[PDB]
């Protein structure tokens, strides 16, 4: 049920909350909305136990 | 009309205040804009929402708007 963001191409602001959801791309090949070469999906699950 | 945020075609919420003389509608969430942002005289994660009052009563208003550590003066 809780959803954490792994990284972002720029720092956070204090005070500042983020909503909408994009594809993470860090090469030349753009992702176009599928996490394939160089694209991870930044939402990822905790996993409690 | 004053419109604040990043980006205007969704993916932001966006800061919305709307003057005239009767009151102040101080609101930032989502809402459809199309290419022409503009009030007519004749969403989907909407959460901050404020009512004050009236900004306005040879004629300057010298205005000075600061956003420092997320407040708004």
């Amino acid at each position: 049920n809780y959803l954490y963001r792994l990284l972002r191409k720029s720092k956070l602001k204090p005070f500042e909350r983020d909503i909408s959801t994009e594809i993470y791309q860090a090469g030349n090949k753009p992702c176009n909305g599928v996490a394939g070469p160089n694209c991870y999906s930044p939402l990822q699950s905790y996993g409690f136990r | 009309g004053w419109i604040f945020g990043t980006t205007l075609d969704s993916k932001t919420q966006s800061l919305l205040i709307v003057n005239n003389a009767t009151n102040v509608v101080i609101k930032v969430c989502e809402f459809q804009f199309c290419n022409d942002p503009f009030l007519d005289v004749y969403a989907n994660n909407c959460t901050f929402e404020y009512v004050s009052q009236p900004f306005l009563m040879k004629n300057l208003r010298e205005f000075v708007f600061k956003n420092i550590d997320g407040y708004f003066k």
